[PDB]
């Protein structure tokens, strides 16, 4: 029943499940926590980075994709590189060919379709990473959740990774507050910082621990690490 | 363009002009026609400005790669043959270049190879290359002695470029002088023909074809 | 899409057997019996037309096939495998021989070529051996009349007389008894009809028997006159009427 | 084409196992020629012997092979060896040296050993040939792609038995006619039939062609084997 | 036993995890990153006294400003080094400047992803200097992941080595102190007595680039370590 | 398009196909090499399944790669022909483009490289071969001896042995070979080689073969008789109570 | 046109090749060796289009050396010349043919005969007592038709070439800067490195 | 590429299970068009309303909705779109619905032929108005499809099918587009009965000759509220 049905991605179980895809989904739960939330003027990413040792770096988890778009990762980091790179290209192609900034919604559809192929072709493997995508386009601010199954959903806020349920619970209740933080970046960031906290048995989030990225109406996508984030602890 | 390189008692002299043209338009007078490949290897450029600059800059990349792979400076023979083999791949597609690869190694001593876009590769003591080559040869060939002092060989090269700068419409600007020993190349300066001609005329008493 | 089985499906077992070739031979054994007899002025190949229901039209199924005007084939085992081999063999007689030399191939060489196609399915990726044995009978100016058997492995060998399929053991014995190196063609036809009476359960007439010869040149089967330097095909399917006439005086 | 924990090649070992059930072939090399003898697998009266060839194949004019294994697998290898010989001749205007042709066939065999996931050929060869570098030569190749050179050798069924006997009766200064005798005598004692008859043998010689200075390939006809069986005392 | 890029129920890649095991069996490599330079040391580990020790190349130059130590199935490192060198020289060709250490590492890790039938059996410590970010140390796993470290150790002795690196490292280590520490920590974890033949040191400075220390300069520091640790 | 991965990792971090390739090496006949002050000597052994062999035409175990470099192997003979061909093709290719013959280190690196590639490509098995590669760099006098194995690792050796019972002979060499004093004569360097092989082979008759390499492409094989002169000198004289 | 001459005497083969390399209006070199040793008893001389000339010679050289090392055996002159011919005959129909003409001079040790093969860029092969490529043939063929004898010694063959060169210095339009001479006999290949002022 | 001993394809069969496991979706044919509707599970309060569009257009005249693995559905529509483009390019006219059905048919069916591909884990309901009428189709993971008066797939398929059966029987004269929109809202509400652990959003689209000129359009604003209201009415 769970026997010869997790051999490859090209096999259905008798229940109708795709175990390889389910297992790839499991790499996310094991990944470090990240949060996303938006109002009507800005969208924000907050990613708690993880270190290997006390001597190591806190591996960067936020990747810029264009001037109006970017993402945070939880799972296999190499897989975030493959996909965000593909997203950089699709953004780029949109700019060159059409003089058009690519719509966040289209970015979602494109990522979905790329992940899908790997859930169906033999000798390939599903992507082992979840992604939070923020952007500002012609219809305003946006947050998207990418699941390696190929499922993408647009949200006001969310969180993925280790103990993500804590932050997602907090956000489900803080909803009507943060959605109204328009034209005030610093409070929306703060609301992101306080959201990520409900997911730490770990500890105090510190200077090299924290990563913030923001995009908005007259603000292009920018990542803040260390010195710049000190004012948010 | 006029470029030359000769071997002698005290190593190798390499001298080149610095003029670029398009048809009869003098495009530049300050172009660098010698490429420093490593402290022991030089390349000279004549023909198409891009062809030469591109492929010789590339030649430097391939020579550095040999250092890392074999933990050893590339031989002049093998550096020239990389250029020569590349250029041969392209034969017929209309690349235009005539170059000299010059340098010292412990195995070879001082060496000069002439390489052109026809695929020709020659080892030799004396080469002049470019539209001005014949003017250079004439001065150089009739004053060349193996026993020249470093000082005199430096001057001979310089003077031979002057010769060709003067008579060749497609040569001029300045002279760039190099000397190559066991210790590697040493740059012996830039020399504006504007100034050099008059100085040489007065001091040598030559160029009596010239008014004033 | 794409072929994703790029390895051999016929491999060696620790005993040195090649399983799939053995099993293909087992398939041949189930096959309806077929035979060939080589005479001094001809060759005969014959089989039973095992009908499936009397509603099927027996004449519309080719069990004995013309390969070249001088070469015929018959089989035992899987009919659909035979049919595609006949097509590829006809084509290769052209691409590999007639388009090069301007004349049809000698029997041993066409046989060599079928042998090649069958061997290939013994070793190529993602395929199973053909489930047939063929009997090829023919003539050429330099070797005269010949008869060969080709097996699933691509092995071939020449026979004076033989049979393959269901009742092969019984029939090989029967022919061994009756074969001499001085048989006329009509003698060999007669012996073929006798040997084939054993195999068969039900009716035994010209509409249940497929029989063809490789004999003399048939000028009236050429389709044109005027080039006296060919008299035509040596291959000749016997009609239902011709089989019965030999069965009355049997 | 994978390794066992022991360091042997499964499909190869099993292929050699396959060959051990095949009609025996012997090659014996004299001072002035090579003998090729081979035994046909449990045959019939109705099997045509006249126009039959299954174990002895001409490769060019200077080189023949004896086959032990899958007849059809050998047909493939013979054809591409024939082609290689013609490629060599076309390129150089000289007949191919025996060793070179042997090396090429062996290298083909080795391929199937190492890449592609296809099964090896179930075939062993004895090569008899002549070239002007090394004179008469006898080589052997098997599905591992391995080749070695021999004074006398056998392949297929009963090689242990046959190998013992050849060592017992072979001596360097042999003549061709003695080698013919030795070949037939060795097959007489290693057969599985009651006795050895003419319709169960293939026979070939590579001689110096009486008086000429030129190399001759002879593949013995039925009646010729029958005769050479009489002289030796096997009738 | 089913596939090469297969996921475990715990969401890890089987083959990537097993390659990590191979690295654990490798000779020890240690790197320390300071403000005066970056040091790389290795354990030669000759499988026999007849092996000529100085033919063991487990520290290799990539570009004048970038060096690298390996550990694991060192044969697999050949094409990574080659690719690393091509990337650094190509960058200089296209841009007339030194490649950034992080970019060089990212490129090697890109190569690592391309499984090629299997992952690499080797991990790399990549060290160098660039104008932007100064002296840097990188650990590059065959997963395609890489990590920046102030100090790191890889190979069989790495668990104990890392612990010792945890105590001994601070943001004010001089290069000569850092050399001594690499030597010390190697002496502890090596299954043999540390001398100039079974251990190799190297560093990169902004000014002098990447230099492998020859056996003579190493032997001196070994002698200087034996003494620094006698008095204390 | 068959690219099914054969060389994969196991849970303990071993590539079993590479491992079993080593097993095939240790199955193969023994080969040894030892370097002198001005020379390097390569020595082999022969098996005894049959001895009605023709030795003129049977592939010798020491192969010339270029005129100054030789390769001997333990393991699968068919595999080694493929590594030798490629090494020969490379040697000519290096002369053609670099206008110099290969260094021994370079040719070694190339061969080790080819072995490595076969440990990580789909639908290929590693080489069941480990090699000793010996000679002199062009215009150089310092002798060179290198070893490669199915994994692609390579290294240089004062002396080394490979194949069946190499454990035994490496024992002998480790006590006898002095780093201080390499066998300064060609002669006494052939001495240490035949001694080391005697532990494994039996009588040094039609089984032990030897090859000597001196600088400037000076490479001589030996004859049975010239070998017998070494077999004799040690047995009788090193028999003393 | 560069000068490529070959004369086959009784015990050896002699090749003479012009030393000049001229591009345009300049003689760039007066000491060029237009020859590659193919094996210890086989020598090839070449003339034709600028780059093609050496690239071809050295590709032929690489292939012959490879064969030698693989077989520990030297190919015959007849064999080498067939290899070369087929290579040229392939080249003539490719996207960009090699424009090179060759003389192959070898001593066959099996036969103990010396041999001279003339092959042009089209792949036209012929064995001759003497040969030449380019314009130079228009003077030497007739000269040698008169002065050549099949049983000449190597010293006699060198006097025959001296005539050939002197004739080419009297009547050819261009200064080919003298010839390098090389002999292929039973003892291999050597250079008469003193032909110019002698 | 594996038949089980009963003649079925066990991989297709497991694909069906995955569909049965999905959100419920429907299509209703009317007298001059087709209406489509789907149940959108509200996983969380954080989902942006009206913003995770499940229904997809093909060309300008064809609606597609599906149940099962949503990525599998999107892949299918992408292919449908190329198959539409390719048809228009060659033949000028927009692709007739029966023709578009076979294009998806053969493609889906192809993914049941080879051992290196898995079948699709969706059933798709699609249709629109072409030159001679409205057409409704449903296509199962095997590539089996037929025309329908009414169609349902997903977790609540049985309850939805029963409702559809009632309409067919009680409207032999034909239903109106305006009406079918309300009825579809009712049916999705009824069908939500078999999936009620989550809150849901309703999404409807239609292609009517007289209400949209035979183009596919979404049902928004006024008409969407009237449909929700009508469905809320017949549940209280
Ligand atoms: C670094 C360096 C600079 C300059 C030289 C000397 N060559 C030169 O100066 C050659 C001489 C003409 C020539 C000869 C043979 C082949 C092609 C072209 N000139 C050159 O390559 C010119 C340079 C140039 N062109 C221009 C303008 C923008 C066309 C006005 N300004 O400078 N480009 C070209 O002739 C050229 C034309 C086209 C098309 O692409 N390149 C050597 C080496």
């Amino acid at each position: 029943f769970r026997n010869n049905y997790d051999g490859d991605t090209v096999t259905f179980s008798p229940t109708g499940r795709l175990f390889q895809v389910e297992y790839a989904l499991e790499a996310i739960k094991q990944g470090s926590v990240t949060v996303g939330l938006r109002s009507n003027t800005h969208a924000v990413l907050v990613a708690l980075k993880r270190n290997a040792d006390e001597l190591s770096s806190y591996q960067k988890k936020i990747i810029k994709c264009d001037e109006h778009m970017g993402l945070s990762l939880a799972g296999l980091a190499p897989d975030a590189r493959v996909l965000s790179n593909y997203l950089r290209q699709q953004c780029n192609y949109s700019s060159l060919v059409f003089n058009r900034k690519l719509a966040v919604e289209r970015a979602g559809h494109l990522l979905c379709d790329k992940a899908q192929k790997n859930t169906q072709s033999y000798g390939g493997r599903p992507y082992g990473v979840g992604l939070l995508i923020i952007g500002y386009d012609k219809s305003g601010a946006h947050l998207l959740e990418f699941q390696p199954s190929g499922n993408v959903t647009e949200l006001y806020g969310t969180a993925i990774g280790a103990r993500s349920q804590g932050a997602k619970t907090y956000l489900e209740r803080t909803l009507d507050t943060f959605i109204k933080i328009d034209g005030n970046p610093d409070e929306l960031i703060k609301a992101g910082v306080e959201a990520i906290s409900q997911s730490l048995r770990d500890e105090s989030l510190t200077v090299d621990n924290l990563s913030i990225a923001i995009v908005g109406k007259d603000t292009p996508f920018t990542i803040y690490d260390g010195e710049a984030v000190a004012k948010y602890i | 363009t006029t470029t030359l390189a000769f071997r002698f008692q005290g190593g190798i002299i390499v001298a080149v002009d610095s003029r670029a043209t398009a048809g009869n338009w003098v495009a530049s007078q300050t172009v660098k026609k010698v490429i420093e490949i490593n402290p022991f290897l030089l390349g000279t450029m004549a023909g198409g400005a891009a062809d030469c600059q591109f492929w010789e800059t590339w030649l430097g990349s391939q020579c550095r790669l040999h250092e890392l792979r074999e933990k050893e400076r590339i031989s002049v023979a093998a550096a020239s043959k990389i250029l020569s083999n590349l250029v041969y791949q392209y034969k017929g597609a209309g690349l235009s270049m005539g170059t000299m690869i010059c340098g010292y190694t412990r195995k070879e001593g001082p060496t000069i190879y002439y390489v052109d876009s026809d695929g020709t590769r020659l080892k030799g003591d004396i080469f002049c290359v470019g539209s001005g080559q014949t003017f250079a040869y004439g001065v150089l060939d009739s004053n060349y002695k193996w026993d020249l002092s470093v000082e005199d060989a430096l001057y001979l090269g310089k003077r031979s470029i002057l010769a060709a700068a003067h008579r060749d419409a497609y040569s001029g600007g300045s002279v760039n002088l190099y000397h190559v020993t066991e210790d590697g190349w040493i740059y012996h300066g830039n020399h504006d023909v504007g100034e050099l001609f008059w100085k040489v005329k007065e001091e040598e008493g030559s160029f009596n074809n010239v008014i004033g | 899409m794409t072929d994703r089985y790029s390895f051999s499906l016929t491999t060696f077992s620790p005993s040195g057997k090649l399983g799939q070739i053995d099993y293909a031979l087992t398939a041949v054994k189930q096959g309806v019996t077929s035979l060939g007899i080589k005479a001094t002025n001809g060759v005969v190949i014959a089989t039973e037309k095992k009908s499936s229901s009397p509603l099927a039209m027996s004449e519309t199924l080719s069990k004995v096939s013309l390969l070249t005007p001088d070469i015929g084939a018959v089989y035992s085992g899987m009919g659909p495998d035979y049919r595609v081999l006949v097509d590829k063999s006809r084509k290769v007689a052209h691409t590999s021989y007639k388009r090069i030399y301007g004349e049809y191939p000698p029997t041993k060489l066409l046989v060599s070529e079928v042998a090649k196609i069958m061997q290939e399915a013994t070793q190529s990726g993602g395929v199973r051996p053909f489930g047939v044995s063929l009997l090829i009978a023919g003539h050429d100016e330099f070797n005269g009349f010949s008869l060969y058997q080709v097996d699933p492995s691509g092995s071939y060998f020449p026979w004076k007389a033989t049979a393959i399929g269901k009742g092969s053991v019984a029939a090989k014995t029967f022919l061994e008894k009756r074969w001499n190196d001085e048989l006329e063609l009509e003698d060999a036809i007669h012996i073929a009809l006798l040997t084939l009476k054993e195999s068969v359960e039900g009716e035994f007439n010209g509409d249940t028997i497929e029989l063809a010869i490789i004999g003399d040149e048939n000028p009236d089967l050429l389709g044109y006159t005027g080039i006296p330097t060919d008299k035509g095909p040596r291959f000749r399917k016997l009609t239902s009427q011709e089989i019965n006439d030999r069965l009355e005086a049997l | 084409t994978i390794f066992s924990p022991e360091g042997r090649l499964y499909q190869v070992e099993y292929a050699l196992e396959s060959i051990s059930h095949a009609g025996t072939a012997i090659g014996i090399m004299a001072s002035d020629g090579i003998v090729l003898a081979a035994e046909r697998k449990v045959t019939s009266t109705l099997l045509e012997q006249d126009t039959s060839t299954e174990k002895l194949y001409k490769l060019n004019d200077k080189i023949a092979v004896a086959v032990a294994g899958l007849t059809a697998d050998a047909e493939i290898l013979i054809n591409t060896a024939r082609i290689h010989a013609q490629n060599y001749l076309k390129t150089y205007n000289e007949d191919i040296p025996v060793e070179i042709l042997v090396r090429r066939l062996s290298d083909i065999k080795q391929g199937y050993t190492q890449h592609g996931g296809l099964r090896p050929f179930g075939v062993s060869f004895i090569y008899a040939g002549y070239d002007d570098r090394y004179g008469y030569q006898l080589y052997t190749s098997n599905p591992s792609g391995n080749y070695t050179g021999w004074k006398a050798i056998s392949v297929g069924a009963n090689t242990s038995a046959a190998q013992t006997l050849l060592q017992m009766d072979y001596k360097d200064d042999m003549k061709v006619d003695d080698a013919i005798e030795l070949a037939l005598k060795t097959l007489s004692k290693t057969t599985d039939s009651s006795a050895l008859t003419y319709d169960r043998l293939e026979f070939a010689t590579i001689r110096k062609g009486a008086n000429d200075g030129e190399v001759y390939q002879k593949i013995f006809k039925p009646q010729e084997i029958k005769d050479i069986l009489v002289k030796t005392g096997i009738t | 036993d089913r596939g090469v890029s297969t996921f475990s129920p715990e969401g890890r890649l089987f083959q990537v995890e097993y390659s990590l095991e191979a690295i654990k069996l490798g000779s020890t490599a240690i790197g320390i990153a300071t403000k005066e330079g970056v040091v790389l040391g290795v354990e030669k580990r000759a499988t026999s006294p007849l092996l000529e020790s100085d033919s063991i190349e487990k520290i290799v130059e990539i570009d004048r400003h970038i060096g690298c130590a390996m550990s694991g199935l060192t044969a697999d490192a050949r094409s990574m080094i080659e690719h690393a060198r091509t990337a650094a020289v190509t960058h200089n060709l296209y841009y007339d400047e030194d490649i950034n250490v992080e970019s060089l590492t990212q490129s090697v890790c890109d190569l690592a992803l391309r499984f090629m039938s299997r992952p690499f059996g080797v991990a790399l410590l990549i060290a160098g200097h660039d104008a932007d970010d100064g002296y840097q140390l990188f650990h590059a796993e065959p997963s395609g992941t890489f990590y920046r470290y102030n100090a790191k150790a890889i190979g069989s002795g790495s668990e104990g080595a890392q612990a010792e690196l945890l105590n001994e490292w601070h943001s004010s280590l001089t290069l000569k102190e850092a050399e001594l520490l690499v030597l010390k920590i190697l002496k502890q974890v090596m299954e043999e007595k540390l001398d100039e033949n079974n251990a190799q040191l190297s560093c990169i400075t902004k000014q002098d680039g990447f230099k492998i220390y020859d056996n003579e300069k190493t032997a001196e520091l070994i002698k200087e370590l034996k003494e620094k640790e006698a008095a204390e | 398009g068959y690219d099914r991965a054969l060389s994969i990792f196991s849970p303990d971090g071993h590539i079993f196909q590479v491992e079993y390739a080593l097993e095939a090496v240790k199955r193969g006949t023994c080969a040894v090499g030892v370097k002198g002050k001005n020379c390097v000597v390569l020595g082999c052994e022969r098996r005894s399944t049959l001895k009605l062999q023709d030795t003129r035409i049977t592939p010798s175990k020491v192969s010339k790669i270029d005129s100054h470099v030789v390769l001997s192997f333990s393991g699968l003979n068919a595999d080694s022909r493929i590594l030798i061909e490629k090494a020969r093709v490379e040697a000519q290719s290096h002369r053609l483009t670099l206008e110099d013959p290969v260094t021994v280190e370079y040719l070694t690196r190339y061969v080790a490289g080819v072995q490595q590639r076969y440990t990580q490509s789909g639908g290929v098995r590693p080489f069941g071969v480990s090699t000793l590669i010996a000679g002199f760099d062009p215009r150089d006098d310092e002798p060179k001896l290198y070893q490669t194995e199915p994994s692609g690792i390579y290294s240089s050796w004062s002396a080394q042995t490979i194949g069946r019972n190499s454990k035994t002979v490496r024992e002998f060499l480790e006590k006898n070979y002095d780093r201080k004093e390499p066998p300064a004569t060609v002669e006494e360097c052939v001495k240490l080689t035949v001694r080391s092989l005697l532990e494994v082979v039996q009588t040094g008759a039609k089984n032990i073969e030897i090859t000597v390499v001196k600088p400037d492409s000076d490479i001589v094989a030996l004859s049975s008789e010239e070998i017998n002169q070494y077999v004799t000198q040690i047995e009788q004289e090193k028999q003393e109570q | 046109m560069d000068i490529i001459l070959g004369i086959r005497v009784q015990d050896s083969v002699i090749l003479a090749s012009s030393k000049a390399v001229t591009r345009g209006i300049s003689v760039l070199k007066d000491s060029d060796d237009k020859t590659r040793q193919l094996s210890p008893h086989t020598l090839m001389s070449f003339a034709g289009e600028a780059g093609d000339t050496v690239q071809f010679a050295e590709y032929i050289q690489a292939n012959i050396q490879l064969y030698s090392i693989r077989e520990d055996y030297e190919l015959s002159p007849q064999a080498v010349s067939s290899f070369v011919r087929q290579e040229l005959a392939k080249s003539i129909r490719s996207r960009r043919p090699y424009q090179v003409n060759v003389l192959i001079g070898g001593y066959d040790k099996k036969k103990n005969k010396p041999e001279l093969y003339q092959i042009d860029y089209l792949g036209t092969k012929v064995e001759l007592p003497y040969g030449a490529h380019g314009y130079s043939g228009f003077y030497t063929f007739s000269l040698l038709d008169h002065h050549y004898r099949p049983d000449m010694t190597t010293e006699e063959g060198l006097d025959l070439l001296k005539l050939c060169v002197q004739e080419l210095e009297k009547r050819m339009p261009m200064d080919f800067k003298g010839v390098i001479v090389k002999i292929v006999d039973k003892d291999g290949i050597r250079q008469v490195d003193d032909f110019q002022a002698q | 590429s594996v038949f089980s001993p009963d003649g079925r394809n066990f991989q297709v069969e497991y694909a069906v299970k995955a569909v049965e496991n999905g959100t419920t979706s429907i299509g209703i044919k009317c007298n001059d068009g087709v209406v489509f509707a789907v149940e959108k599970l509200i996983t969380s309060k954080l989902l942006v309303p009206q913003k995770n569009v499940k229904i997809q257009v093909v060309d300008r005249h064809i609606g597609c909705v599906y149940s099962g693995l949503i990525p599998d559905g999107r892949h299918l529509v992408n292919r449908g779109r190329e198959e539409a483009a390719s048809f228009k390019k060659l033949y000028k006219t927009p692709i007739p619905i029966p023709a578009f059905a076979d294009r998806l048919g053969q493609y889906v069916q192809a993914h049941t032929l080879y051992n290196s591909v898995r079948p699709f884990g969706v059933s798709t309901i699609f249709g629109g108005v072409d030159k001679n009428g409205a057409h409704l189709y449903m296509l199962e993971p095997s590539g089996s499809y037929w025309g329908y008066k009414g169609a349902a797939t997903g977790k609540g398929r049985q309850s939805a099918k029963a409702e559809l059966e009632k309409l067919v029987d009680h409207h032999p004269e034909g239903l109106s587009a305006r009406e079918a929109v309300k009825q579809a809202a009712k049916i999705i509400y009824l069908a939500h009965e078999d999936n009620k652990e989550k809150d849901f959003e309703l999404e409807i689209s239609w292609c009517s000759l007289s209400e949209t000129n035979g183009l596919h359009k979404f049902v928004k604003g006024d008409l969407l509220q009237e449909a929700i209201d009508f469905a809320q009415k017949e549940i209280n």
